[PDB]
């Protein structure tokens, strides 16, 4: 049975280089062309490169041409991808795929990925604690008997951040959302709780934010505006 | 230049009710090959007898090569040749075996390195895959290229199976400088397959230059 | 966006059947046979169909492929919950000398009624404005199936700069949540009458609006 095992991925600064490896077994390696395909988080498949069974053909996607090179070593049964001048847009899980049949030339109308892939993350971000801003309840818009208030947890790295409300005494109606990764390389997240509008004057609401990697632990009071 | 197949001209595998294995065995591993051999006998006027030994792995020690006419047999009778073809064990008259054509002059016909020829395969009008075959002859018979192409297709795309074929029709086309010819890859309709009559299409000993020959395979599904 | 074009999402109940279309150019699909790949959430892609109709070993005959001109179609009958995945068509492009994929189609096997999103939009806080920054927070929750698109408006005109949106993620109740953030300078925030967050789901739209005053 054919097995492909990708490796070599990791965190890389923009402009730096990384070399990926794909160890192949279960078939005659030198008889088959090989492909690299990548997938950015939450996005679609994108073909990267192909090297023919004999190594004479090497084709690249336009987004990686001049920066990536496919290489191949028969003796160690390994496919390589040398990545230079890496950019944040190169962040993806990289999968290797084998030609279905021996001695193929273009067109390659399908590929056979069999591995779990290897993750490469190109980011210049460093450990940073978040700023915590209150999302205050609506001032006059008492649109019913209930009101929404929250906390904006802004510009932190890396994951994760935990949010509770009123030191855990308030759990009903709390929705903490998954974080967004901004173009800056930093994360932002929001937590919202729905509370009776009549209790805004009396009850105090505090969001408890913990970001252990940066030793940041903040209890932010959220109060109505005006 | 041979006209391309007309509609309904190609043999349909569904109209052949015999065993497709009889077609398949012609393009499996067991093929006849010999390098730098000279004919030793002559059964008829248009054939040549060769002493080809493959007694270790093959199972035929004398082979009769039949040509289209007396001129072809005369051309190669006293010359040292290379032989490559698909063999018909069925029955001729002449253990023993028979074939058609597949004979090329040995002297001056070898290259230093194997030359690759890319076969382009189409299915229902759209290209399916492309793959390489290899030869070290400057001049190669169309039969040798046809065998190499179909042997790959049998092994990799199940071109022929024991009972049927997954493809309704198929022809292989050779192109040499805006001049082309083709062979039907499917057996004739009926419940019997005459291997000798089918392989007779090779008896013209047709040759192409390996440098600039192009091979295309057109297949259709049911 | 994507060289090959397929619908963003499709859905049906278990036991029903669906089709996913895939269309291209004379350079890729009008020339070549096409293959399909399925990717179960959080797992690796694998070949589902090749040669436009052939199934690799292990793929049941519930999956089928077909061709109509410059477009190809993947068919799934007897839908099972395990079929919930992203589906990609692929083929060679002779103009680009590359294998090209569609943008992918998210297939949902319906296990509950469809639910329109609930949207909450927060204006920039006073504290952030005093820090000379401004973020609009659009929180989207309780929608099913989990496929949405978000558009922002300044007054009545589209704004695309400064928009960061999460991919939808499954909540505990099997509905989905997402959030979109619009970054503004405090001057832009104060300058316009209003800003709007508009969420599109299953061909229908929900929109919230906030104003500086």
């Amino acid at each position: 049975e054919v097995q492909l095992v990708e490796s070599g991925g990791g965190v890389v600064q923009p402009g730096k280089s990384l070399r990926l490896s794909c160890a192949a077994s279960g078939f005659t390696f030198s008889n088959y062309g090989m492909h690299w395909v990548r997938q950015a988080p939450g996005k679609g498949l994108e073909w990267v490169a192909v090297i023919s069974y004999d190594g004479s053909d090497k084709f690249y996607a336009d987004s990686v041409k001049g920066r990536f090179t496919v290489s191949r070593d028969t003796s160690k049964n390994t496919l390589f991808l040398q990545m230079n001048s890496l950019i944040p847009e190169d962040t993806a899980v990289y999968y290797c795929a084998k030609d279905p049949y021996p001695s193929q030339r273009a067109p390659w109308n399908w590929v056979d990925p069999r591995g779990q892939g290897t993750l490469v993350t190109v980011s210049s971000a460093s450990t940073k604690g978040p700023s915590v801003f209150p999302l205050a309840p609506s001032s006059k818009s008492t649109s019913g008997g209930t009101a929404a208030l929250g906390c904006l947890v802004k510009d932190y790295f890396p994951e994760p951040v935990t949010v509770s409300w009123n030191s855990g005494a308030l759990t009903s109606g709390v929705h903490t959302f998954p974080a967004v990764l901004q173009s800056s390389g930093l994360y932002s997240l929001s937590s919202v709780v729905t509370v009776p509008s009549s209790s805004l004057g009396t009850q105090t609401y505090i969001c408890n934010v913990n970001h252990k990697p940066s030793n940041t632990k903040v209890d932010k009071r959220v109060e109505p505006k005006s | 230049s041979q006209p391309d197949p007309k509609p309904d001209e190609l043999h349909k595998s569904s109209k052949f009710t015999g065993l497709m294995e009889n077609m398949k065995v012609l393009y499996d591993d067991n093929h006849v090959s010999a390098i730098n051999v000279k004919s030793i006998d002559q059964f008829r006027y248009f054939d040549l007898i060769y002493s080809i030994k493959d007694t270790k792995l093959g199972n035929y020690d004398n082979v009769r090569v039949e040509f289209k006419n007396k001129d072809l047999a005369d051309k190669y009778k006293d010359k040292y040749v290379d032989v490559f073809g698909a063999n018909a064990y069925y029955q001729c008259a002449f253990r023993k075996t028979c074939m058609y054509g597949g004979v090329t002059e040995h002297n001056g016909n070898q290259l230093d390195k194997y030359r690759s020829i890319t076969v382009r395969v189409f299915e229902d009008g759209k290209n399916l895959l492309s793959f390489d075959v290899q030869t070290n002859k400057k001049k190669v018979t169309a039969q040798e290229l046809d065998y190499l192409t179909r042997h790959y297709l049998v092994k990799n795309k199940k071109l022929y199976e024991f009972n049927n074929s997954p493809y309704e029709t198929g022809y292989i086309k050779f192109i040499e400088n805006e001049n082309s010819f083709w062979y039907d890859m499917m057996p004739a309709p009926g419940d019997k397959f005459d291997q000798s009559k089918y392989l007779m299409m090779y008896n013209d000993n047709k040759m192409v230059d390996s440098k600039d020959v192009k091979i295309e395979v057109y297949l259709t599904t049911k | 966006q994507s060289v090959l074009t397929q619908p963003p999402s499709v859905s049906a109940a278990p036991g029903q059947k669906v089709t996913i279309s895939c269309s291209g150019n004379s350079s890729n699909i009008g020339q070549n046979h096409v293959s399909w790949y399925q990717q179960v959430p959080g797992k690796a892609p694998k070949v589902l169909i090749y040669d436009t109709k052939e199934r690799p070993s292990g793929i049941p005959d519930r999956f089928s492929g077909s061709r109509s001109g410059t477009s190809v179609t993947l068919g799934i009958t007897g839908l099972q919950t395990g079929d919930e995945a992203d589906y990609y068509c692929g083929t060679w492009d002779s103009r680009l000398s590359a294998v090209v994929f569609g943008g992918g189609t998210k297939l949902t096997v319906l296990g509950q009624p469809k639910a329109a999103p609930s949207v909450t939009l927060f204006p920039p806080s006073s504290e952030e404005l005093q820090a000379n920054k401004a973020t609009l927070v659009c929180l989207i929750s309780d929608f099913y199936p989990g496929a949405v698109t978000v558009a922002w408006k300044a007054d009545s005109s589209p704004v695309k700069a400064g928009v960061e949106t999460t991919t939808p993620s499954k909540q505990s109740n099997n509905k989905y949540a997402a959030s979109s953030y619009l970054s503004l300078t405090p001057e832009q925030w104060k300058s316009h009458r209003s800003y709007s967050c508009q969420v599109t789901h299953e061909g229908s739209t929900v929109e919230k609006t906030v104003a500086p005053t």
